[PDB]
């Protein structure tokens, strides 16, 4: 709970009246994509 | 587009949202750098 | 009384004109703003 | 006469690391600097008001 988060931040079981900066929020990624050049030619490794 | 995703273009991997851009890239130009030298505008290998 | 009132009004007008026409009159506040902005820009630049 | 300066704030992990995540995992073992910075900047911000 945010109250529990504040308690953990202050390292005490009671917090006085006021405003406290606890942590930061950031939205997580939803999916993943990948893009590469459209090549389908194998490299000449057997010939080497 | 318009979704928080973790992408990788030609081995350059990063997390963010990809949007349509109106920057006038030169035909030879590929990347785009900000003040902090972190990639900001990219050209995908396919569909150019 | 009238002479002093006239002098006071003329002085106020001259103060307005002098503040309008002097570029270095307000240097201190601009210096504060410039200091803060330059420090922040230096911080964001050192990341590269 | 200047009176107050601009109240600023910083995010520790966003600047020190990048968009990656195990970088923060490495960061967790370097100490508790973030508390010091947050406390000092909060003090400055309240001093401005
Ligand atoms: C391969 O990629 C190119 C460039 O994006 C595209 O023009 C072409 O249609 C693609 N071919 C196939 C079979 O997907």
């Amino acid at each position: 709970d945010p109250l529990s988060e504040t308690k953990c931040t202050l390292k005490s079981f009671t917090v006085e009246k006021g405003i406290y900066q606890t942590s930061n929020f950031r939205v997580q990624p939803t999916e993943s994509i990948v893009r590469f050049p459209n090549i389908t030619n194998l490299c000449p490794f057997d010939e080497v | 587009k318009n979704k928080c995703v973790n992408f990788n273009f030609n081995g350059l991997k990063g997390t963010g949202v990809l949007t349509e851009s109106n920057k006038k890239f030169l035909p030879f130009q590929q990347f785009g750098r900000d003040i902090a030298d972190t990639t900001d505008a990219v050209r995908d290998p396919q569909t150019l | 009384q009238k002479l002093i009132a006239n002098q006071f009004n003329s002085a106020i007008g001259k103060i307005q004109d002098s503040l309008s026409s002097t570029p270095s009159a307000l240097g201190k506040l601009q210096d504060v703003v410039n200091h803060n902005a330059q420090a922040l820009n230096t911080l964001v630049k050192q990341l590269s | 006469l200047p009176v107050s300066m601009t109240k600023t704030s910083v995010d520790c992990t966003m600047y020190i690391c990048g968009d990656s995540t195990e970088c923060s995992n490495l960061l967790l073992q370097y100490g508790s600097f973030c508390t010091q910075l947050k406390r000092a900047l909060t003090g400055i911000a309240v001093e401005q008001d």
